[PDB]
């Protein structure tokens, strides 16, 4: 379990997103593999 | 000579906010009334694409037309270093002129963000400045703004990015507030958007300390 | 359209320090081989002066010459907003080209200078940022430099001057120093040169508390 | 009065009793 975000009971690990002044900036997920947040393109482009 | 071309990058806040729309803009000036006739070919990394807006032309009170073309760029493509080529063809050009742009090549570095209180010498005035130091970031495409109580503060200036010794950039953002807001104990936040930041966004708050 | 002309103003430090020589530079490019002869005429406020230096034409890699004329100017005329006029006349120029330039007009406003210590958060790093806010000044021609024990500290970078909303300019100057020097209470200084300042000069110092 | 920057003369003025200002002291420079 890393720093921040919320945990997805499914295969997916943790999910974070930043909001600037109500407006969405970006959203990542945690790679339990390389141990880095990678662009979550699902949520975003959705 | 002939028609000239000028290719322009998207606004950083556009490239970085996914919920926004970045675009490259290709402008063409010195088009003759003789040859009012102008074509554009766009290519995302040598692949061609056909979705650009071509604005109707404008007369330029200098007996010349200006024609702009606007390409929407995808956030993935732009951030991933992809190259955009504007090819302008005009029946008056020996060769179709070609311009090309892209995010700077180089490992993105995460900026450090520090807020700095007004100088003691300053608290004599009826308006103080709060300062946001943003340093060691690459590439230089960044956006900085201020806020307080979830409203944006709009009486601020940000300098342009400045190259440092270790090849990164820094800048400074200055917010001017009434001294009483500052001494009231109000909390103000400096927000930064840049690609190497977690989720492209970071906020550092700043309020009277002792 | 053959030749092209550019007028460049003096360096801010050179206009400000009586002991440096300030000069306006006029540069003609795209000077054909076919027509090499170039005539420079200078006027301060529409009155011609005649001691400008014309560097011998030097050759460009695209088969064109470049010729530069350099006029050295009086610190006062420049600060008094006098107008420098360069007129380039060439045998292949439909008519002589004119470029004129000068300091910006506007009541000079003195800058306020504030030094600011490093962020506490920064004091985890092994290098720190000493900051110098300089604001309120006009026109934008300023020079800033840091020093300690009467020796120039050279690891500083300074911002171009930015236009504030009350129509003057401000800027920051960031000095990097080794934390240890800072913690040991050495005293550093931000030097500022600007016409609206008394004797064109002021200096502000900071050090730990 | 005169100001010095790293040993280099920057500028110098004197009081001109008339006006409330310090005019540029050309003699000294
Ligand atoms: C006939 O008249 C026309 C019409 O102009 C008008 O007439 C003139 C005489 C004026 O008096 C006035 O009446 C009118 O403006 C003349 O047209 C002009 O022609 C010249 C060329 O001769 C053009 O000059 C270039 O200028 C560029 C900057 O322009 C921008 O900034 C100014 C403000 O200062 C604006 O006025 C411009 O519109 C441009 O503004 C930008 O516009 C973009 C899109 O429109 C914006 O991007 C989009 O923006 C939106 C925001 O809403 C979104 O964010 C989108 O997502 C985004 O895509 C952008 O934000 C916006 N900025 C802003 C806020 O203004 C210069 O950049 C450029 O410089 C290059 O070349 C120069 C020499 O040619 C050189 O000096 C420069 O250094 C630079 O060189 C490049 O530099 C890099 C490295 O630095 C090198 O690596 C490159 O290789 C190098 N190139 C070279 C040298 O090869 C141009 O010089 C002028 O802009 C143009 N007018 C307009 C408005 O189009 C015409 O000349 C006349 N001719 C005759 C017959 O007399
Ligand atoms: C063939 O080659 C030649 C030579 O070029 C070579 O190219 C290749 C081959 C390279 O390999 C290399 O060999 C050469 O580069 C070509 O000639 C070029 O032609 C273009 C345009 O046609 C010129 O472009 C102008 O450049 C201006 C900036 O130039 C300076 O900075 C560049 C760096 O990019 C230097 O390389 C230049 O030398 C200039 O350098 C400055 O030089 C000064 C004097 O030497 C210095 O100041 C003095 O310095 C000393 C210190 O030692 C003292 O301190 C003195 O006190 C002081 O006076 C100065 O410090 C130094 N600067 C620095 C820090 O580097 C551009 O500004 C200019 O753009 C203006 O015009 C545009 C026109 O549309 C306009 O859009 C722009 O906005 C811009 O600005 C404005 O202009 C308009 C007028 O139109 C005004 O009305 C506006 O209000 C004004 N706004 C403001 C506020 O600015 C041009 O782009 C280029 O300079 C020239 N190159 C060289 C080297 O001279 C030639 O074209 C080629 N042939 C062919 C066939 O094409």
């Amino acid at each position: 379990s890393p720093g921040r975000g919320v945990y997805d009971p499914e295969t997916g690990t943790w999910y974070d997103a930043a909001w600037h002044l109500g407006e969405l900036v970006w959203a990542t997920y945690y790679d339990p593999e390389t141990g880095t947040w990678e662009p979550d393109w699902q949520r975003m482009l959705g | 000579g002939g028609p000239s071309v000028f290719l322009f990058p998207p606004k950083p806040k556009d490239t970085l906010m996914i919920s926004r729309t970045p675009e490259v803009t290709c402008v063409v000036v010195d088009v003759s009334h003789e040859d009012p006739e102008v074509k554009f070919n766009w290519y995302v990394d040598g692949v061609e694409v056909h979705n650009a807006k071509t604005k109707p032309r404008e007369e330029q009170y200098n007996s010349t037309y200006r024609v702009v073309s606007v390409l929407t760029v995808l956030h993935q493509d732009w951030l991933n270093g992809k190259e955009y080529k504007c090819k302008v063809s005009n029946k008056a050009l020996p060769a179709p002129i070609e311009k090309t742009i892209s995010k700077a090549k180089g490992q993105p570095r995460e900026p450090q963000v520090y807020t700095l209180p007004p100088s003691r010498d300053e608290l004599t005035k009826n308006q103080v400045s709060l300062t946001c130091l943003v340093k060691g970031f690459y590439p230089s495409d960044i956006a900085v703004e201020w806020e307080s109580n979830g409203q944006p503060e709009n009486n601020y200036k940000t300098t342009p990015p400045v190259l440092d010794s270790d090849g990164s950039f820094f800048l400074y953002s200055k917010l001017t507030v009434d001294k009483s807001r500052w001494q009231q104990g109000n909390v103000f936040s400096c927000s930064v958007m840049h690609e190497a930041l977690h989720n492209h966004y970071t906020q550092k708050s700043l309020s009277l300390s002792p």
